[PDB]
């Protein structure tokens, strides 16, 4: 990720001042998350949706 | 008879329970002088307490007891 | 289009729901209190 930028897709954390901003650390481990999605596989076993 | 100077009497009260359940119990039992506690910290919430007292009254006439004890 | 803010600063307190209700529950707590340790306290009076 590039310092000082916003991630095309993040996660946001909402401030004690109740407004939702982009977060470095939700951010990237949603982008982790994406990442070992992409390479080795999401499972969904023992999940009802 | 109405020598009531010479009558006392001892009396062994039935033993009482009360559970804690809030802390209006707590500041109740605080709030009196007669219960005191070794440990005035303890956690009386969510507790049982068991009380088992005796009573030394003198009377002064037939109503009106001269003295009251409840230890 | 305006946005008016007549909050009265109270969007500053952080955790607003929860301190609400601490001050109300201070509030009950000690006007139960006070009125349980009264009756009380008239129950042994008047016993006394």
């Amino acid at each position: 990720i590039p310092r000082e930028t916003i991630p095309f897709l993040h996660l946001r954390k909402k401030t004690p001042a109740g407004d939702w901003k982009y977060d470095r650390q939700l951010s990237s481990l949603f982008l982790d998350g994406l990442e070992k999605a992409a390479f080795n596989g999401v499972t969904f076993k023992d999940k009802y949706v | 008879y109405t020598d009531f100077e010479n009558t006392f009497q001892k009396t062994v009260e039935p033993v009482y329970q009360m559970h804690i359940k809030t802390s209006k119990d707590i500041a109740v039992l605080r709030s009196k002088e007669w219960f005191q506690l070794d440990d005035e910290d303890f956690d009386l919430l969510n507790k049982t307490l068991t009380f088992e007292t005796e009573t030394e009254v003198t009377f002064k006439n037939a109503n009106i007891f001269s003295s009251v004890k409840c230890f | 289009p305006v946005m008016a803010d007549l909050n009265g600063g109270l969007q500053f307190v952080p955790e607003l729901k929860e301190f609400t209700a601490k001050l109300r529950k201070e509030l009950v707590e000690t006007s139960e209190v006070r009125k349980a340790v009264s009756i009380e306290t008239a129950l042994e009076h008047k016993v006394v």
